[PDB]
């Protein structure tokens, strides 16, 4: 389909770029995946002139840094200049998938400077660091070094070749604020994923959605003491030839708050040939998943686990960011609606959040093992049962069926029976809460009444520890999981971009996302008819708290109603959806950002036709 | 004035409705592009 190499035939010539990241060979956020997928893609584009610049940690060079020499005399005679000036600079390579040259920089072997680097950045744009942060000095650092040796290398080069500097994030944007400021010849692209003010102001205000343009965001800079942070995140913003953002809802946040309308939206992608190793998966995973619930559910299997739907909603415990209040109530709802219409659909709900637990309960593994006796039971009998049919069939004889069970066959099912007695009901959690009194999920379960009753139609499993393939109960890492569940939902408020959504749609699950993330915005606008392709996006900016849990609620029992050829349906149709979602893809957005880059810095060489050309109508 | 600003920035004291307003480093930035 569409390549990198399908229309941007542009001359290169001797061109240089530069991935300043602040994360770059040190895994702290959730960017770091965004930068190893795309690493493979944009070297493939550049060839050789691809470098990354960032701190060095002792770990990260440690496990996945190999030190080599750089290929080029020039890079020889800068590191040698960068060491012998008092400063510790390493080079070699990033042990990823593509492999990509990597320059580290120290920026503990440069705190002798900070006097003078301080003073000389108040003197250049009045911007003031506080010495308590410990991060902004870092940061400060981290962009004086970059730019001195941007400025180094292209000083002590022969013949000038045409640097490109990318930054990502404000940790990085002081390189950029110095880079313009002595006015070296770098095109320079700065790309934004998440707004700082957005966080801060999402939690403890109120409707911070309805009050964009009410915001005069010098004072709430002001009062949480973060004024110097917004302060150079904004004029790295201003001052860059191409400004960037990752989705649409961040691109509305920058111009409100950093008064400035992003260029290009560039969204974030992955590769999808490691996710792609489709049902037989998915049949095993949901098998594996009824028999964890059956070991749960001892001594209450009252109901049909073939017209059972698994819902799960993962990510950070984020308990308003994520929505999970949205979903809790939502669920009260259609359990309440499937109880008045007598339904015999059941909807057991996970929630894979972290929290702060010490062991499992009792109870899971009193389940997990009475489960596994009665499997072993049952195999032990079935097995004796199959050779005595056989021997008792050779003769030519039908199985007398009264006498192929005797005294221990006996034995060991009753023992098994006397297992399976329990009078409590099972519990809403796997694990012992330390803070229990003021855990936000289970005050709002019993708040909506669902303790996994007999009469209750859905059922709610939290399962708050890290999933891993060597769990004692759970023994399965998290892709396998989520490829057997049902739905996906996400009712998120604040997220400048869903990495669980998106790696769920990649995966071929239909999932519920908002209007409100990056993630759905995307999806929303680049395709038509999203319900079809089993997507169901909430609307949450232009609806209150009720109007949003009413619409989930619709959607979940429109989606509990559906027939198995309709889920059948709907699942291959996400199936065929993986491939929007891909850098294959979403790489040519960033590469259209570097053109607009170097036609801004360098108009005499390069000229850019402002073509934004970029598609699935419908399937029924 | 100068040095007792720039006092007031390390120590963190900003006078975000006057002097210490992003609007100054605007001014002052806008310059050099
Ligand atoms: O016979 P083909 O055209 O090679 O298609 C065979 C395809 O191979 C793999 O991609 C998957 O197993 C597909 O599910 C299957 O359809």
């Amino acid at each position: 389909p569409g390549l990198e190499d399908w229309e941007d035939e542009f001359d290169l010539e001797n061109a240089v770029l530069f991935e300043v990241a602040w994360e770059v060979a040190n895994k702290v956020g959730g960017i770091y995946t965004v930068l190893q997928t795309k690493a493979k893609v944009t070297g493939d584009e550049w060839g050789d002139n691809y470098f990354l610049v960032g701190p060095y940690t002792e770990q990260g060079v440690r496990t996945q840094v190999e030190l080599l020499e750089a290929p080029t005399p020039a890079l020889k005679r800068t590191l040698d200049s960068m060491n012998s000036k008092g400063c510790k600079v390493y080079f070699g390579r990033w042990l990823i998938e593509g492999g990509p040259l990597v320059v580290l920089l120290d920026v503990g072997a440069s705190a002798w400077a900070l006097e003078r680097w301080k003073g000389e950045l108040w003197d250049t744009c009045n911007i003031g660091v506080p010495w308590y942060d410990r991060e902004a000095n870092d940061a400060v650092l981290f962009g004086f070094l970059t730019t001195w040796f941007l400025g180094e290398f292209l000083a002590q080069s022969e013949e000038k070749p045409h640097v490109v500097a990318h930054f990502h994030e404000w940790l990085a944007g002081v390189g950029l604020c110095l880079c313009r400021a002595r006015r070296l010849p770098v095109a320079t692209i700065f790309t934004t994923h998440a707004t700082l003010l957005g966080r801060y102001l999402c939690a403890g205000a109120v409707d911070f959605y309805n009050n964009l343009e009410n915001f005069n965001v010098d004072k709430e800079a002001g009062e949480r003491q973060i004024y110097h942070r917004y302060c150079m995140e904004r004029a790295a913003a201003h001052c860059a030839h191409v400004f960037t953002t990752v989705s649409q809802i961040t691109a509305i946040e920058a111009q409100h708050l950093l008064k400035r309308k992003p260029d290009i939206v560039t969204p974030n992608g992955l590769n999808v040939k490691k996710f792609s190793a489709f049902q037989n998966l998915h049949a095993q995973s949901k098998a594996r998943i009824q028999e964890f619930v059956r070991g749960h559910f001892y001594g209450h299997l009252d109901f049909n686990l073939d017209k059972t739907l698994y819902f799960f909603i993962a990510g950070r415990y984020e308990f308003s960011n994520k929505g999970a209040d949205v979903f809790l109530e939502a669920l009260a709802r259609l359990n309440y609606l499937l109880r008045v219409n007598g339904s015999e659909q059941t909807v057991v709900a996970f929630f894979i959040m972290p929290a702060r637990t010490n062991n499992f309960n009792v109870e899971t593994l009193k389940g997990q093992a009475v489960r596994k006796q009665l499997w072993d039971t049952a195999n032990t009998v079935k097995e004796k049962f199959g050779r005595k049919l056989y021997e008792s069939l050779l003769v030519g004889s039908l199985p007398d069926m009264n006498k192929m069970l005797d005294k221990e066959d006996f034995t060991m099912m009753k023992r098994a029976i006397f297992a399976t007695q329990r009078q409590s009901f099972p519990p809403v959690c796997t694990h012992n809460m330390l803070d229990d009194s003021s855990d936000p999920i289970l005050t709002t379960i019993r708040r909506i009444g669902l303790f996994n009753s007999s009469a209750d139609r859905v059922k709610v499993i939290f399962h708050p520890e890290f999933l891993s393939s060597t769990s004692p109960l759970l023994p399965v890492d998290y892709e396998e999981f989520v490829r057997g569940c049902h739905l996906g939902v996400f009712p998120s408020y604040y997220e400048p971009w869903g990495y669980t959504p998106a790696e769920c749609t990649v995966m071929g699950i239909p999932s519920i996302s908002t209007n409100l993330s990056g993630f759905g915005c995307f999806m929303e606008e680049h395709i038509a008819d999203p319900s079809a392709y089993g997507i169901y996006i909430l609307d949450r900016r232009f609806r209150s708290l009720d109007d949003s849990c009413s619409q989930l609620t619709s959607f979940l029992y429109s989606f509990c109603q559906q027939s198995r050829r309709q889920r059948i349906i709907q699942r291959n149709r996400t199936e065929r959806l993986s491939d929007l979602l891909d850098w294959k893809y979403l790489g040519r957005y960033y590469m259209s950002a570097r053109h607009m880059a170097l036609s801004k810095a360098f108009p005499e060489h390069f000229t850019y036709e402002p073509n934004e050309a970029d598609p699935r109508p419908a399937s029924v | 004035s100068s040095e007792e600003r720039k006092e007031r920035w390390e120590q963190g004291q900003a006078d975000y409705m006057g002097a210490d307003s992003f609007d100054n480093i605007k001014r002052k930035l806008d310059t050099y592009l």
